[PDB]
């Protein structure tokens, strides 16, 4: 278990919307096998409450899914809690609410620092400056993840939605 | 009627032992021959002593024709020998193996048995405690055994590793050599209880160190409230025959002298438990307690009924409110008026979470609810090094001098109910504030003194008493 | 007031067993630990290590490998094959090559591993593996349920799937609720535990969540209550075990070959707790679904409603308007009134129907195709043919058979009693003992609190009379025994035989 600090004033209004994913810090299983198979990663935000009820829309089997999600209130203004097994611990890092966001998230005390935008290119100081923030969250350059920059879904499909919520 | 006080008394330290070439140590101990009970001075030093040694000689090897691991004596069939998995935990059983292909049974891909390391602790009685590990809980060899996982099915989506999946990956859970079996218990409609309690005593009486973190509120003007449910998620067996050790045990138990010595195994037990656990059921506890300011409460125009029904809701469970929501913060605690929750939460992945998150994550990281167990000595006759008699025989005799020496009974007597609790060398009371003194001083006692000596033969048969309504037997017969 | 475990002493040893070279004696109990007593973690047994030399016939040599750990005797065709035949260890080490190690993937059958376990018939649990379901006779029986590529195993016969039927509920009435004691009294043994033909697993018994069941149910005791039970039934899957020469599981196997010859009971009842009393020779896989209304007569009778308004209602939820509160005073039998519980069980296909939905919740919408698929893909056994475990013991497998099925007969006897909730004392306030082991643990009815479940909200409860343990027969003069209900007799209430008798 690990902690440090969220945006000050978190805004969830203005940190609303849709957000494009850019690149994953983390050691999953997953990522460093099935890493050449990352979807296309769509975001999609709206304040409901302190809570804020979020949309990821990807595609599984070349189908476009939407997960549903709730990013529930922790009590602290900028963490969240998520939910298998596991715990998911939501920070608001770092985020103008203009261009990019840096999130991370805890699970079965383990990190994994997430960057996202709101269209690319992002620039490139901010891809160092998430660079330089995973090689101090002690992960290595090689447990980067650059996800694809096409492919993006544009709505999910009543059938084809995932509820967890 | 204070009771006299009394002063700790230690026996000598023992003789020390020879010198022990495989560390190069020496030990000796002495016995808790009094504790101090009720401003007695503590009897500053320890039980145990032992000391840098080296006068060693030669520094287990007795694996016939079966494979050894380096510094483990653990004994390997050969065919363990370089086959894909890890049967000593030096690792020397899978080392200089070049050319070697390996069979997976498609097995290895899986997850543990959820528990199976819980389920392999030894287990203290006196403190209640979990000791080291008894049986190797993640000795597979050569067996791939498996339990299946209805649940794998469900798509999931999992935002830490970007991955959406049905989850092929808890199809099965690989069951490990020392279980007989594993199953999973469907999760029923496990009914929460609710009570209600007047003061911090009476809620205290149905349980019996949160205690601890409770006489903050036994003022008077605190009432209190309890969420309480169990859970079974898996039923289990351990393996009677041909148990493998934990290579640790194992060390452990090798470096133990034939020629008795109390302390060499007293300190085995202290390390490895009094019991073991045959058997039982995996599983966990969801239990809250609600501490509430009474007049408060009635200000709002409220009942306790009322603040545990809110309550529930923020938990999504079942048997004013422009604050309280979730119950998420301090503010909207007090607002709602709560003072504190208290976590009693055993198993699931201090503060607080919901039942349907607690109940789909119990399954997967459980703790030991229920079990049947037996005494320490009595593995000794069912692992693969064989037998150990002299080895057991000492082990049951110091497991009866052990369990004597450091029983609770010997803490005088603590009137007004009052339980009596030894610590270290120290004997001290958690009677409740409601009597004072250090024995605490209208309803009566009770409570048996401990087990006098056994009392020496008339024909080959001795005699033990004990006296005060205490139930159960006063005498007893050996 | 706690009452302590207590054991027998100890049985007299008996001689050296030839083949074990070992003596065993045993102990029994007498009194279970009840009420935090103090409980018995120690062995109810002990075996000596000996010296005779009696002649002991062995096995008929073995023809091919024998396995390192496990001591089976495989076929010399099953080494290097990819599978774990020795189930398992190794016909599979030091393999230059693999033969026929499938380009084909295969799953097996869903739940087998529970078909393959042995079942205690007196409690209903499931225990130790007696079959070995994941042994393949070298063959390779390819099948194809729903898309699926799945893989037979030797031991199994059959299993053929089954037409998806209908979530067609039966409704049946109640009105007292000693009558509705025809749902939950679910055993009937004849001669050598065996019993022929199908019958309804009432897997919940002594059983586990059916103690929440027990627990929901039993308040309703003093019956003012009308009782409504809906049931529907998904068969998913028919299985049958092949005639024999079957494939033993390697751990029962071992555990067999351990038993003395000389009558020791201590010996085989280890047996019997590890791994039960039968297995299974034919089953019915799928699930239940079943749920009942609880109805208080007077307030039904002041609504002005009847049992046929809610059995034809139950329907869909006599053609006029019912959905009335007929559905709301049962919509809110949580807040408002006359509903007395809705109580849900489901068994087979048991995730996420049960947790915000079908348990207590709402009762049952068109979510019964959503829990169709679970049961799909985690049915349950719910229909079984039995046979006991000494079928199992045949010559091909054991020396000594004949001597083996004869000690597990009359051990089954002593332990269908030892067993029993019957050497449990009273709880009260109506509640249900259920014995574990040597401990003893009281199902208390909602409402009742405490061990003994002693503390409530309602006063001299009408207490139901309960048996104490059959008494020894009084063994050939012409046997019976005795029984008093005496084991919690009614202070202010009300079964079977108090007296039986066998030819002898
Ligand atoms: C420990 O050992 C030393 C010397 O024998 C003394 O303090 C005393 O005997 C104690 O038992
Ligand atoms: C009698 O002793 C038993 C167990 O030793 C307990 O119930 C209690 O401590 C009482 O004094
Ligand atoms: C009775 O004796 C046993 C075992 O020595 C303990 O439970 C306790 O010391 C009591 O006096
Ligand atoms: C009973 O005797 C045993 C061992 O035989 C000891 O634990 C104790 O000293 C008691 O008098
Ligand atoms: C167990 O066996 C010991 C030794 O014979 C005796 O104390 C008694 O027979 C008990 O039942
Ligand atoms: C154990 O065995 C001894 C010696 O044969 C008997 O005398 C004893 O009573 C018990 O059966
Ligand atoms: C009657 O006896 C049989 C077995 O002996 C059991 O069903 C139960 O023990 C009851 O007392
Ligand atoms: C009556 O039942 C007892 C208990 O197993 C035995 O002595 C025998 O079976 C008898 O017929
Ligand atoms: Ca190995
Ligand atoms: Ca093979």
């Amino acid at each position: 278990i690990s902690t440090i600090q969220p945006k000050a004033n978190f805004d969830a209004q203005q940190f609303a919307g849709t957000w494009l994913l850019v690149a994953v810090g983390s050691a999953c299983r997953f990522l460093q096998e099935q890493g050449h198979r990352a979807e296309a990663t769509t975001l999609h935000v709206a304040p409901q409450g302190t809570a804020m009820a979020v949309s990821t829309f990807r595609k599984l089997d070349g189908i476009c899914w939407q997960v549903r999600q709730l990013y529930g209130d922790t009590g602290v203004l900028g963490r969240f809690l998520l939910q298998a097994r596991g715990a998911v611990h939501v920070v608001v890092a770092e985020t103008d609410y203009q261009s990019f966001a840096v999130l991370y998230l805890e699970r079965a005390g383990q990190l994994s620092v997430k960057l996202y935008a709101r269209s690319l290119p992002v620039s490139d100081s901010v891809l160092s400056g998430f660079e330089q923030r995973v090689q101090e969250a002690h992960l290595t350059e090689d447990q980067i993840f650059y996800f694809p920059k096409y492919g993006f879904c544009e709505a999910a499909d009543q059938f084809h939605v995932l509820d967890e919520v | 009627a204070t009771p006299a006080a009394v002063t700790c008394q230690l026996s000598n330290w023992s003789e020390w032992t020879d010198c022990f070439p495989c560390q190069d140590k020496k030990y000796r101990h002495r016995s808790l021959l009094q504790p101090n009970k009720f401003g007695g001075t503590i009897c500053s030093g320890d039980i145990w002593d032992q000391a840098s040694c080296s006068s060693s000689t030669t520094c287990q090897a007795q694996c016939g024709q079966d494979f050894q691991c380096k510094e483990t004596g653990r004994c390997l069939k050969r065919h363990l020998v370089c086959n894909g998995d890890q049967d000593c935990l030096d690792g020397s059983d899978e080392d200089d193996c070049e050319d070697v292909r390996a069979i997976d049974e498609d097995c290895s891909q899986y997850e543990p048995i959820p528990g199976s390391q819980k389920a392999a602790l030894g287990y203290n009685i006196l403190t209640q405690e979990d000791a080291q590990s008894v049986y190797d809980a993640s000795y597979y060899g050569g067996q791939c055994e498996t339990v299946y996982n209805g649940e794998w099915r469900e798509l999931r989506y999992d935002s830490t590793c970007e991955r959406l999946y049905y989850g092929d990956d808890e199809k099965y859970f690989r069951k490990p050599y020392n279980f007989l079996k594993y199953h999973f218990e469907a999760l029923a409609d496990t009914g929460i209880s609710s009570e209600f309690y007047d003061n911090a005593n009476d809620l205290l009486s149905k349980v019996k160190s949160f205690l601890n973190e409770l006489n903050k509120y036994n003022e008077k003007k605190f009432i209190f409230t309890r969420i309480f449910t169990k859970v079974q998620t898996a039923h289990f067996k351990m393996r009677k025959d041909d148990i493998m050790l934990d290579e640790g045990m194992l060390q452990s138990l090798m470096e133990l002298p034939d020629q008795y010595n109390y302390g060499m195994y007293a300190k085995f037990i202290n390390d490895y438990g009094t019991h073991y656990i045959t058997s039982g059921s995996m599983g966990g506890i969801y239990e809250y307690i609600l501490v509430i300011d009474k007049a408060k409460m009635e200000s709002l125009g409220i009942t306790s009924r009322d603040i545990t029904t809110c309550f529930g809701g923020s938990l999504g469970i079942q048997y004013h409110c422009k604050k309280f929501g979730g119950g998420k913060t301090e503010r909207a605690r007090k607002a709602m008026a709560v003072e504190d929750i208290i976590s009693r939460v055993r198993g699931g992945s201090r503060s607080t979470i919901t039942y349907r998150s607690w109940g789909r994550s119990l399954k997967y990281n459980p703790v030991v609810i229920d079990f049947e167990m037996q005494p320490i000595h009595e593995v000794l006759r069912h692992t693969s090094l064989g037998p150990l008699e002299a080895k057991r025989q000492n082990l049951r005799r110091a497991l009866d001098q052990y369990l004597m020496e450091f029983n609770a009974c010997r803490c005088g007597p603590c009137f007004n109910n009052g339980v009596p609790i030894l610590e270290g060398t120290s004997c001290r009371c958690q009677c409740r504030l409601g009597s004072l003194g250090a024995a605490c001083e209208a309803k009566a006692d009770g409570s048996w003194s401990c087990w006098s000596s056994w009392s020496v033969c008339r024909a080959g048969i001795q005699e033990r008493r004990r006296e005060c309504s205490c139930p159960g037997r006063k005498v007893q017969t050996q | 007031m706690p009452i302590d475990c207590e054991l027998s002493s100890w049985s007299s040893w008996t001689t050296c067993d030839p083949c074990q070279k070992k003596r065993y004696r045993y102990a029994y109990l007498l009194q279970p630990s009840q009420f935090h007593g103090e409980p018995c973690n120690f062995s109810d047994k002990e075996v000596e290590d000996c010296v005779t030399n009696r002649p002991c016939r062995s096995q008929v040599r073995c023809e091919g490998f024998v396995c390192a750990q496990t001591g089976r005797c495989v076929n010399r065709r099953l080494l290097c094959n990819g599978d774990n035949d020795c189930g398992d260890q190794s016909d599979e080490a030091n393999c230059r090559r693999i033969y026929k190690k499938c380009q084909h993937e295969m799953d097996q059958y869903w739940g087998i591993g529970s078909l393959a376990s042995g079942i205690n018939l007196f409690t209903n649990s499931f225990e130790g593996p007696v079959l070995d379901h994941r042994y393949y006779a070298g063959g390779c029986s390819p099948h194809y349920i729903l898309n699926t590529r799945f893989r037979k195993p030797y031991n199994v016969e059959s299993y053929t799937p089954q037409t998806q039927g209908k979530y067609e509920f039966i409704l049946k009435e109640y009105e007292s609720y000693s009558d509705f004691e025809r749902n939950v009294t679910e055993s009937g043994f004849s001669f050598g535990f065996k019993i022929p033909g199908i019958f309804e697993l009432g897997i919940s018994s002594q059983s586990d969540r059916g103690k929440h069941y027990i627990r929901r149910t039993k308040r309703f005791s003093h019956t003012k209550s009308v009782f409504l039970h809906a049931r529907s039934d998904l068969e998913v899957a028919h299985y049958k075990l092949k005639p024999r020469s079957l494939m033993l599981h390697y751990e029962f196997l071992q555990r067999v070959k351990r038993l003395p010859l000389e009558y020791s009971y201590g010996e085989y009842r280890d047996l019997f707790r590890d791994f039960g009393t039968h297995y299974i020779t034919e089953a019915v896989l799928g699930g239940i679904y079943e749920y009942t209304l609880v109805m208080n007569k007077e307030a039904m009778e002041r609504g002005d409603y009847t049992l046929n308004n809610v059995h034809a209602c139950a329907k869909n939820d006599s053609v006029g308007k019912c959905r009335g509160i007929l559905n709301e005073i049962k919509d809110r039998n949580k807040r408002d009134t006359m509903v007395e519980d809705l109580v849900v069980l489901v068994r087979g296909g048991a995730s996420e129907h049960i947790t915000t939905l079908a348990y207590q919740e709402l009762p049952t919408a068109d979510l019964m195709q959503e829990w169709g698929d679970a049961v799909q893909y985690n049915p349950a056994i719910i229909k079984v043919k039995v046979e006991p475990l000494y079928e199992l013991v045949t010559a091909t497998d054991f020396a000594y058979s004949s001597t083996v099925r004869q000690n597990m007969k009359q051990a089954l006897e002593e332990f269908q009693k030892e067993v029993s909730s019957c050497h449990c004392a009273p709880c009260q306030g109506n509640g249900v003992p259920v014995l574990k082991g040597s401990r003893c643990d009281c199902i208390c009815p909602v409402g009742s609190q405490g061990l003994a479940c002693e503390v409530s909200y309602r006063k001299n409860t009408p207490i139901d009379g309960k048996w104490n343990c059959w008494s020894n027969w009084s063994s050939c003069s012409g046997r019976r025994k005795t029984r008093q209900r005496q084991c919690n007799n009614p202070p202010p209430q009300n079964s079977g035989p108090a007296s039986e008798t066998l030819d002898c």
